[PDB]
């Protein structure tokens, strides 16, 4: 894969939070596995300092911006740049969905990075809203407690002036008065929610030294100890998985109901097990697409060819799918192919109809023509007759695959039609 | 005049706070009243208070993202107030021809008269109780968390919504609007009657009436 610039992942216009589709269709090439990192800030903390140099380099639409460059310290792995550029520009465009961005940088990453530009003084707090309200934004099971279990490690970032500062800053103060409870709610989240905590410093490029080393420290950090972006137990995050979250969590939102864990799990289950059914019935068609050749000898033959591909098929299945709870789509599946045994069947009856028919005219039309004349009649015709039709039968059979209802059409032939020879003998 | 500017600006430069950027400030407002532009910005200065001069010619001022408690009388030609995310506790009077009033994460306590200009208008994350008459044109109002208590009579394309506020009451005065409002009011403790009053009110032929979303 390869982006030179980074592009829309989701507009915030029109007092609406949508997806971009071109957007989602880089996404869902990218089948690598993905390392997410976000930088949430501010309007003008210089948000995009820490994307050049981060994937390598060197007046726009507001929202989630996203930027894939392949990862420079790891094989296979890719990073993915988010950004929530436009973040609180009040004058801009509409503010409802700033927490929504904040929610989402959250559950799409796997590495939270803030960056405020002051000195996470009780401005740099009121600043931070988003935060009180990701227990009234985000759901986690279809509560508060398991946030630990997904939510990212935080790498706070003061622009201009280390985790010596943050170790202690968020250290609540004890008591129970409403001037000390508001207190605590933003401090109290950032500490029990997120797994690991981090805070970095720069000094200010202007009137450099220990900036751009100070900036290739936090970098080297950011490229060193990143991890794979985990759903529930593994499961390494890879494109098309993201864009599954993304459209989940979009059209949760411009739905009504809140962004699932759960749900936004279970869907994408119940998505990359519907490839394993498409995925299996290919593997269907293919080899009994070959393997079979109507008419069939015997019947056993092709219930032998059945057993076999359908157990075959199975592990397809199974070989590209994972949590089939309550076991949903192991029946659609065998509930699908059972259907195609039955049509096989039928469908090899109606050909070998088809073919004893056709050869039925094919051979025995001369015979219905020579009898048609009367080249028989004369006295002396019924041993020909008998002649020719014995060896004519003896001619029908000595044909490969004639279907298992072979002969008992043919019978209707000779059964009716006797008062031909019945007459013939008349007739010696 | 113009150097008299100069002097109020250059003496709240030294009534100021350790981390409060006020030479960046008065170096805008040197900026703007020399250029004679319209617009006048003050970012992000972690600002305690305004100077008590603004220029008089400005018609855009966003001193949003600071510590603000009161703004000062803001010129008659200003049409866009961008005051967000401070602290303030009471609007001085709004000039007559302004047209957006972006006022929120404040500690509003009440909102002064609002004139006939206002098309859009933002007060959410504040503490306001009660509101005046809504001028004929204000398209977009935003009060998605405050103590209201009742909703307000508008003034006869409509677009507000009460999220999150106390106010739990429907009067005719909503009902005698076309199917052009909307009226988002979610989250609020309606009447235990009202509830299901507007579900077999909107099940009728309500093309005389507003959207309600809750």
């Amino acid at each position: 894969i390869h982006m030179t610039g980074p592009m829309c992942l989701i507009e915030n216009t029109n007092g609406r939070l949508m997806a971009n589709p071109e957007a989602l269709k880089i996404l869902s090439a990218i089948t690598q596995p993905m390392v997410v990192v976000a930088i949430v800030g501010l309007y003008r903390t210089g948000k995009s300092y820490l994307m050049n140099k981060l994937a390598g380099k060197k007046s726009h639409t507001k929202g989630i911006w996203m930027w894939c460059v392949p990862h420079p310290k790891k094989p296979g792995h890719i990073l993915v740049l988010l950004d929530t550029e436009g973040l609180g520009d009040v004058e801009k465009g509409d503010n409802q969905n700033d927490s929504w961005i904040f929610a989402l940088a959250v559950l799409l990453s796997s590495t939270f990075v803030y960056n405020s530009i002051g000195t996470i003084n009780q401005q740099a707090m009121d600043q931070l809203y988003y935060v009180t309200e990701l227990t009234h934004r985000i759901r986690s099971k279809s509560d508060s407690a398991d946030f630990v279990s997904f939510f990212p490690d935080f790498v706070w970032t003061l622009r201009d002036f280390p985790d010596e500062y943050l170790t202690y800053s968020l250290k609540l103060k004890k008591g129970t008065s409403q001037k000390d409870e508001t207190f605590n709610l933003p401090r109290l989240c950032i500490r029990k929610f997120f797994p690991k905590k981090k805070c970095f410093v720069f000094d200010r490029p202007v009137h450099d030294p220990e900036f751009v080393q100070q900036v290739a420290d936090f970098c080297s950090y950011i490229f060193s100890n990143s991890k794979t972006k985990t759903l529930s137990g593994g499961i390494q995050v890879n494109g098309p998985r993201l864009e599954s979250l993304v459209l989940t969590y979009v059209n949760a939102i411009s739905s009504g109901d809140l962004p699932c864990m759960e749900n936004a799990v279970l869907a994408l289950a119940q998505i990359e097990n519907s490839a394993a059914v498409q995925k299996a019935i290919a593997h269907y068609e293919q080899q009994m697409g070959q393997k079979v050749q109507l008419p069939t000898e015997t019947l056993q033959e092709l219930l032998d060819l059945h057993r076999d591909s359908e157990r075959e098929a199975i592990e397809v299945f199974i070989r590209s799918s994972f949590k089939d709870v309550d076991h949903l789509f192991q029946k659609e599946l065998a509930a699908q192919l059972e259907k195609k045994r039955d049509d096989f069947c039928k469908q090899n009856q109606e050909a070998s109809s088809d073919r004893c028919s056709a050869l039925l005219q094919v051979i025995f039309s001369p015979l219905e023509e020579e009898v048609k004349a009367g080249i028989y009649s004369k006295p002396g015709g019924y041993r020909l007759f008998v002649q020719k039709l014995q060896d004519l039968k003896k001619k029908y059979y000595e044909e490969p695959r004639k279907g298992i209802q072979a002969e008992e059409i043919l019978q209707t032939y000779l059964k009716s039609k006797e008062s031909m020879t019945d007459a013939i003998l008349q007739t010696d | 005049t113009y150097a008299d500017y100069f002097s109020a600006w250059d003496k709240w430069e030294k009534q100021a706070l350790p981390g409060e950027e006020r030479d960046e400030a008065v170096s805008r407002l040197k900026e703007c009243l020399i250029n004679n532009s319209d617009e006048l910005r003050l970012d992000r200065l972690n600002l305690s208070s305004l100077p008590d001069n603004l220029p008089a010619q400005i018609t855009l001022l966003n001193v949003s993202y600071n510590q603000l408690t009161n703004l000062p009388e803001l010129p008659v030609t200003l049409k866009k107030l961008y005051s967000a995310s401070n602290k303030l506790s009471e609007l001085p009077v709004l000039p007559p021809a302004l047209e957006s009033l972006q006022v929120q994460h404040n500690e509003l306590e009440n909102l002064p008269a609002l004139p006939d200009s206002l098309l859009t208008m933002n007060i959410s994350y504040n503490e306001i109780v009660s509101l005046p008459s809504l001028p004929q044109a204000l398209k977009n109002l935003r009060a998605t968390r405050n103590f209201l208590t009742e909703l307000p009579a508008f003034s006869e394309v409509r677009e507000y919504f009460f999220d999150r506020n106390q106010i739990s009451h429907i009067p005719e005065s909503i009902l005698n609007l076309r199917n052009e409002c909307s009226i988002h009011i979610s989250d609020n403790p309606l009447s235990s009657h009202a509830l299901p009053a507007l579900q077999r009110l909107t099940s009728s032929p309500d093309y005389h009436g507003p959207r309600i979303y809750f």
